[PDB]
DNA sequence: TATAATGGGAGCTGTCACGGATG
């Protein structure tokens, strides 16, 4: 995970950090011999796009 | 070499989708589907084999196959994708036959 | 027309001369 921007507020002897984070999470998919991958290596897919 | 199940399914799928693409190309061009299949087959096999086909109304010579390949090349992207699919389908049909040529021997030895 | 099937199988037993191939 990486922090794009950082907003801070001072209150008392503490700082409250509002972080605009950006990160990626994996979800594995199993492919069977009757299935074929219709997507190249490292391509971008949206919601609804077909992968296999 | 013999095919693994995956290679077999992939070749068969490419062949079927290539036939579908030839049908779609006949829909688009208005030409005869057999002429289109023959042109794709000629281009995949090369100029080593170019002969007249009985059912075809036109004598299939390299000049006419070049004319028809140019009529196919002058297509939009979402249309020429069908020509690409057809070419790869014929290329897959070739290897699908060549892979299972052993089965024919194993069957014909008994006749 | 649809389970899967993926490389064969005999062979069976001269005697000489000649011209060409190879080694």
């Amino acid at each position: 995970v990486r922090a794009a921007q950082v907003e801070a507020e001072e209150e008392g002897e503490t700082v409250y950090l509002t972080l605009f984070l950006e990160w990626t999470e994996p979800k594995d998919y199993r492919v069977q011999p009757h299935m074929n991958v219709v997507v190249p290596e490292g391509a971008r897919v949206e919601a609804g796009d077909k992968i296999v | 070499p013999l095919l693994t199940l995956e290679e077999e399914v992939e070749l068969a799928r490419k062949v079927e989708e290539g036939m579908e693409a030839i049908k779609k190309l006949s829909e688009i061009t208005g030409l005869d589907p057999d002429l289109i299949r023959e042109v794709v087959r000629a281009k995949i096999l090369g100029s080593a084999r170019v002969r007249h086909i009985p059912g075809l109304k036109e004598t299939l010579d390299p000049k006419t196959v070049e004319e028809i390949d140019q009529k196919l090349k002058s297509l939009p992207k979402e249309h020429k994708r069908y020509l690409h699919i057809a070419r790869e389908g014929e290329a897959a049909r070739q290897h699908l036959i060549e892979a299972n040529l052993r089965l024919v021997v194993s069957i014909a030895k008994k006749y």
